[PDB]
């Protein structure tokens, strides 16, 4: 019987809600007074990434933190030589619409997921010198929105279909598939453990999977709309969702409910992008007003104002040595932040 | 340096190929087509075309003008996410089974007409399945005026063009069916995009010319605009 | 009357002048104006009222105390300055071609560096053309072209072409425009009215004062048509303003 | 990926060298020219960009060598008209490419036998031994981007080099884990972890500070 | 977390009275447009009505234009469909499809055959 | 002089 | 869907059977973190160029 279990899962709902509130004696906004605050930063731009031909949808950063991959909706994927604003590798594509690109950790990978129902891995370090293909992760029902690389072999993708997937690159086919979600999914961040990452959906609830274990190990539905971002915390215990109701939200992992909210009552726009700096000191919520803020994700209040753009932010990533700010946006240029 | 030097001039080199794109994507006209798995969205692909994808890019270069259109097939039914990866395609061709009673296509189009990216692109509106609305309101067995109270007190206006030999009830509806649709294009964008509605078929080869004629007005309408003459 | 006059311009190119400069900086500075071409032309056009009205204003300092030297230089910079306005207005009407007459395929490499080689390099070479087989053609009240001649075919019949391609653009958007109303679904004056000093039409009042009346309105009109694109074209559009606060 | 050219032959004292490249997009590489002289270190001849865009000699070929590309045949001629006594040289097609993380020099052609600045000085003229391979440079490479410009090439006798390490930060694709580079900008030092079978040729060294000196090589 | 919880339907004659609550947790309810949109057997979702955040912008589809009536209460957090006189051919489950973002005047994706913000369904029985 | 130096039409 | 029912409780049953460490023992871990990395920050404080790539 439907119903019957229906019940079921609400009682046990309002049993995970009640088991939160126990567990929150007194929130992160409560205790975090003491400390001062980071202050108005004049952070500002340093490089300013031009030659994406249309919006730019989504990027990502590396290891290295030089190098950066950036995905836009006109067929071409180009990584960037940040530190010398130089246009490595940039590739026609299959599909004109690519909607994610993530980095490989050792270098040699970059992932275009889009429209297509296809994360298509190309592989930048070849004996080849166009990006040549290495396979179409083909498989998904629905867009591929977000991939992070576990390794040179192994990709986690999100995808619209209700589903993400941890792939196998070196056979093509789908090593697990994690369906918990009700609604497409956007966003997707592997943690420094490697093995355990969150995904964020449009069903107002980011989950915590399990790379290696195959499935849901956390569920968490503090926000109220579209999760199109999410990032962990630098240690892997806690992560930062961004969505539509113009309110960011952080979660914990070693707890199972919100920390904390980043919504200026003057924020009457959805969020597309989080990311953060080695610290939770620092979160970058990339708005839908044309410019990114970033929230103290300690005392809730916004430190900073990222106005470099004449499009919507649509993607915003930091370096794996938390040394820039890559804010690429729909009016077809990332502006590197410092 | 010199690798800097030579990783410069090779950027230069990934630029000089991203303008020889450029000539072949800003000389394209990018259209999305959409409709409510009930339309003649995919025999428009099938005319057009002769003259577990979850994209299909048809080119058909009208006029010696190239045209990509992307029918959105094997994707879910949920569109809000990747709606939003086509706002800056010249147009949203918007195709509706004018004789399958409709409302739901007019939601969708509520929904793209005011969308907060779509809001600067104008939706070109294909009213197809004409034939099949003409033997609909002829034939008398399914009414609009069920689905559609306005259309008891609706009457054609004075600026509808009909077709030689169309019946004036079926000029009436699917002028209705029209208006239902201005009715959204009307509210919330009046300068800024301007819906396209026109009548289609299944049989009419004019579609691609149709679609030029459009996309013609489409961008000197943002061309008008980048001066603020509308 | 001949001071009277000459007071608008004078007056007239100094507000213009003013209110150009500043036109000037907030589109150079603010990057995010100049995303489409026709903000990018509007910079090279008002780039070229601006050096037309300083230079033109200066070609009136040193009139008083004119030195040879100088004069054909200042003619030559008011002639070149004079003609790359024309000429901008008429790549301007080019490109109301490009974007609404010739309306697809309207992507051309460095499109705004091509129409700098055209809007600049067309009169610098006009203006070469000149002084090679004349430089006596400035010099002398006011320092203009002293060639009658040469005035006709490189002053006015050129300007006459770029009127001739301008007003057979501004009809074409007027008539855009009337298509535009004139298709009206369930049943601006500011806009054509600094549509017709951005492409130079007023600059055609000569045309008319081929009559003393419009001796006043042509001078009155092309002293403030840099000021004019700042208030229809700059101080009017919400995105500069939203750049200004 | 194979590079093979067909130039070299029997010449008087006082030619075309196609590179007939193949298994890559030869339009977006940095194609180099590298003559070794028979017993000697080879010495760089040129350097065509990618899309033939900035074109570099070793100053000494300026006035007589020419080089050029054809992309849609997917070739490259070394036009040569002087040919003294110093070109007594095989020549040898370094692929390169230039970005980070990149691996320039990487793979060599096979070779032409013909017949007719920054300065490497190696410490050495000529089983399973830790041998570290020293090379001295006539100014500090550590550039101010971060990288330090050095390139190592081991030879078999009797076919290409090819790439070792490039700039010290990472090592080459074909090399194995056993090669490791270090320095300071002055002192260059490249060990070996386990020497094994078939590891022996000749160790060469480049700068890319300027513009491309090798040095005479260590034997093994 | 998004929770709607309809109360109503039930086995009612057609032609009765019928309010169609919508209790709406998880959310700010003032911030948010609202849409009804009804499933019938034998059919897939089929929207029914949709108002703003305010009560300004209302909009009916033409098989209840004149026999539906809507309200809504921001500070109750609740959605209400007071429903007048009931046809044969709506004897459908009202899902109070919520729309998917806030301050937006555009409502994807309601009539969807799974989609998030709607409610675990209320059979309206004629 | 005014702004009508330049383009007299008769002169 | 029923199936989707039972997915969804079979999920949900080990939600609630998760150790969930308080908000003043788990979220002082970001105070940890913070502390720990406010000095490895490069974005707090203004960088200067001598160690910035960035200008």
């Amino acid at each position: 019987e439907l119903d019957q279990l229906r019940q079921e899962a609400e009682q046990l709902k309002n049993q995970i809600r009640d088991a939160r509130k126990a567990c929150a004696d007194a929130t992160l906004s409560q205790i975090t007074n003491n400390i001062d605050p980071v202050g108005r930063i004049q952070m500002r731009t340093r490089r300013t990434l031009r030659g994406h031909l249309a919006k730019i949808y989504a990027m990502h950063w590396g290891t290295d933190s030089r190098l950066l991959v950036s995905a836009s909706q006109d067929g071409k994927l180009i990584i960037w030589d940040s530190y010398t604003t130089n246009k490595v590798h940039a590739i026609p594509l299959r599909s004109s619409w690519v909607m994610t690109c993530a980095y490989a950790p050792s270098g040699n990978y970059v992932a275009c997921g889009g429209l297509d129902n296809i994360c298509s891995i190309y592989n930048l370090k070849t004996r080849e010198g166009n990006v040549r293909v290495s396979r179409e992760l083909a498989g998904h029902t629905g867009y591929l929105s977000c991939c992070r690389f576990l390794d040179d072999n192994q990709i986690v993708t999100s995808s619209g279909d209700t589903t993400c997937a941890l792939w196998d690159i070196e056979t093509g086919q789908q090593t697990t598939t994690f369906t918990g979600h009700t609604g497409d999914v956007m966003s997707l961040s592997l943690a420094p453990d490697t093995r355990l990452f969150v995904s964020g959906a449009c069903d107002a609830s980011a989950k915590l999977w399990d790379v290696r274990e195959g499935m849901c190990r956390q569920t968490f539905t503090g926000h109220e709309s579209d999760i199109n971002a999410i990032c962990f915390f630098p240690n892997g215990n806690a992560f930062a969702t961004g969505s539509d109701d113009a309110t960011c939200r952080l979660f914990d992992l070693r707890a199972d409910q919100e920390l904390m909210t980043y919504s200026h009552d003057n924020i009457i726009c959805g969020i597309t992008s989080v990311s953060f700096s080695k610290s939770g000191r620092l979160l970058l919520a990339g708005y839908d007003d044309f410019n990114c803020n970033v929230w103290d994700a300690l005392k809730a209040d916004r430190a900073g104002v990222l106005a470099g753009h004449d499009n919507r932010v649509s993607c915003l990533g930091v370096t794996d040595d938390g040394m820039a700010v890559a804010t690429g946006s729909w009016d077809s240029f990332l502006k590197i932040w410092n | 340096s010199a690798e800097d030097k030579a990783a410069v001039e090779r950027s230069k080199m990934i630029e000089k190929q991203l303008q020889k794109d450029k000539q072949v994507y800003r000389a394209t006209h990018r259209l999305l087509l959409l409709g409510a798995d009930n339309s003649g969205k995919s025999t428009i692909v099938k005319q057009m075309r002769i003259y577990t994808s979850g994209i299909f890019e048809t080119k058909f270069q009208v006029d010696k003008v190239n045209f990509h259109m992307f029918d959105v097939g094997a994707q879910r039914d949920e569109r809000r996410k990747w709606i939003q990866c086509f706002n800056d395609v010249t147009a949203i061709i918007f195709v509706v089974d004018s004789s399958d009673y409709l409302q739901e296509a007019l939601n969708d189009f509520k929904s793209i007409w005011n969308n907060r990216w779509l809001r600067t692109i104008s939706v070109i509106l294909f009213l197809n399945k004409q034939d099949l609305l003409a033997e609909k309101v002829l034939a008398g067995k399914s009414k609009i005026e069920d689905y559609f109270p306005e259309f008891a007190r609706y009457t054609t206006p004075e600026d509808a063009t009909p077709e030689p030999g169309e019946d004036p009830r079926v000029t009436r509806a699917k002028y209705f069916i029209r208006d239902e649709f201005l009715r959204i294009s009307t509210a919330s964008g009046d300068g800024r995009h301007y819906c396209y509605p026109h009548f289609t078929c299944s049989v009419d080869t004019e579609n691609a010319r149709r679609i030029f004629n459009d996309c013609r007005d489409i961008i000197q309408r943002m061309h008008l605009r980048q001066y603020e003459l509308l | 009357q001949m001071m009277a006059l000459t007071f608008i311009t004078y007056i007239g190119c100094g507000l213009s002048s003013i209110f150009l400069s500043v036109t000037l900086v907030t589109y150079i500075a603010f990057e995010k104006i100049r995303r489409d071409y026709p903000s990018k032309i509007l910079i090279q056009l008002c780039a070229a009222l601006l050096l037309l009205n300083l230079i033109f204003l200066l070609d009136s300092w040193i009139a008083l105390y004119n030195t040879r030297g100088f004069c054909i230089a200042v003619a030559v910079f008011l002639h070149y300055f004079l003609l790359v306005s024309f000429t901008w207005m008429g790549l301007e009407a080019f490109h109301m071609y490009l974007a609404l007459v010739k309306v697809f395929n309207t992507y051309i490499r460095k499109y705004i560096l091509k129409f700098c080689i055209v809007g600049w390099g067309i009169p610098a070479v006009v203006v070469s053309i000149v002084l090679t087989i004349s430089p006596d053609n400035y010099g002398i009240d006011f320092c203009w072209i002293n060639s009658n001649v040469v005035f006709y075919i490189t002053v006015v019949g050129y300007f006459c072409v770029i009127f001739l391609l301008n007003v057979s653009m501004f009809i074409v958007v007027l008539v855009q425009l009337c298509r535009i109303k004139k298709k009206k679904q369930l049943g601006d004056l500011r806009s054509i009215a600094g549509l017709t000093f951005l492409l130079g039409i007023t600059w055609g009042f000569a045309f008319f004062a081929w009559n003393v009346t419009f001796m006043y309105l042509f001078a009155i009109f092309n002293t403030l048509q840099g000021f004019f694109i700042f208030i229809f074209y700059c101080a009017a559009k919400e995105n500069v303003r939203k750049q200004w606060r | 990926v194979q590079l093979v050219e067909s130039g070299g032959g029997l010449v008087q004292p006082g030619r075309k060298l196609s590179c007939s490249a193949s298994g890559f997009a030869f339009s977006s590489f940095g194609m180099h020219w590298v003559r070794q002289a028979p017993e000697k270190g080879l010495e760089w001849v040129a350097y065509i960009s990618s899309g033939s865009g900035t074109i570099y000699y070793a100053d000494t070929v300026k006035g007589r060598f020419t080089i050029s590309r054809d992309d849609p045949k997917n070739t490259l001629f070394l036009q040569m008209t002087s040919l003294r006594s110093e070109d007594t040289a095989m020549y040898y097609c370094v692929r390169s490419i230039y970005y980070y993380g990149s691996s320039p020099f990487d793979f060599w052609g096979q070779g032409t036998t013909l017949t007719v600045d920054i300065v490497m000085t190696q410490a050495t003229s000529s089983p399973g031994e830790s041998v570290s391979i020293s090379c001295r440079s006539s100014k500090s490479l550590l550039h101010s981007n971060g990288n330090t410009y050095l390139y190592w090439f081991l030879q078999r006798p009797g076919q290409s080099p090819q790439l070792l390490i490039y700039r010290m930060s990472n090592l080459a694709s074909g090399v194995p884990d056993r090669f490791s580079g270090s320095g300071s900008g002055t002192a260059f030092t490249l060990t070996i972890s386990r020497l094994e079978a078939e590891d022996v040729g000749v160790y060469y060294c480049m700068q890319h500070l300027e513009y491309l000196t090798f040095g005479a090589g260590t034997k093994l | 977390q998004v929770q709607l919880q309809e109360s109503g339907g039930g086995l009612v004659q057609p032609g009765g009275s019928l309010r169609l609550s919508c209790a709406a947790s998880g959310f700010t309810f003032s911030n948010y447009k609202m849409n009804w949109v009804r499933q019938a057997p034998g059919k897939g979702l089929e929207w029914v009505s949709d108002i703003s955040q305010s009560g300004a912008s209302i909009s009916y589809t033409g098989s209840v234009k004149g026999r539906f009536t809507i309200s809504r209460d921001n500070a109750k957090n609740t959605l209400y469909l007071q429903m007048n006189s009931l046809k044969p051919e709506d004897t459908a489950v009202y899902y109070c499809a919520r729309c998917p973002a806030p301050f937006t005047r555009d409502c994807f994706d309601v009539t969807s055959t799974t989609y998030a913000y709607r409610g675990q369904g209320t059979q309206v029985t004629v | 002089i005014s702004f009508g130096i330049l383009l007299d039409l008769s002169r | 869907s029923i199936a989707q029912a039972r997915k969804l409780v079979e999920q949900l049953k080990m939600e609630a059977n998760i150790d969930r460490i308080k908000v003043s023992k788990a979220a002082a871990d970001l105070m940890a973190y913070c502390e720990a990395h406010a000095k490895e920050d490069p974005l707090l404080t203004p960088v200067p160029a001598s160690e910035n790539p960035f200008r």
